């Protein structure tokens, strides 16, 4: 065992750092919900309508749901412990459809280009 | 009915 006398980025009060980069993901959920993304990120920013589809199949397959809804929630409440976490479960919901869809179909083209997006607007992680 | 997976979006207009 070896205590971490280096906390990384050594911050007052209690963890300055944690909190700017969580901001940053809500800067990106934020966008992500802007109307502009809504021509096809529609189905993820809520929960899909199973009935809609006619899926018979979802919880069988989905074992790890996600959705853009109730990622930003957690996120406003501040349950997440720091960037590495938002990233996982937003890869989750869209890998969601890649493993449940064949990659040339429709959520899994508009997730690729989500992914796309996302991967950039996630790389805006400043340190200091 | 295409079940095992999301078979039923309204991408643009699904007819042609």
């Amino acid at each position: 065992k070896d205590v971490p006398d280096s906390q990384q980025h050594p911050a007052p009060e209690k963890s300055s750092k944690v909190s700017e980069q969580l901001k940053c993901c809500s800067g990106i959920l934020k966008e992500m919900f802007a109307k502009k993304h809504a021509a096809y990120a529609w189905p993820f920013y809520k929960p899909v309508d199973v009935e809609a589809l006619g899926l018979h199949d979802y919880c069988d397959i989905i074992k790890h749901p996600m959705d853009m809804s109730t990622i930003k929630s957690k996120l406003e409440a501040r349950e997440y412990r720091d960037a590495q976490e938002f990233g996982a479960d937003v890869r989750l919901m869209f890998s969601n459809c890649y493993k449940y869809n064949p990659p040339d179909h429709e959520v899994v083209a508009m997730a690729r280009k989500l992914q796309d997006v996302f991967e950039m607007r996630f790389a805006k992680m400043p340190d200091e | 009915n295409p079940d095992g997976g999301k078979s039923g979006k309204a991408p643009r207009r699904r007819a042609v």
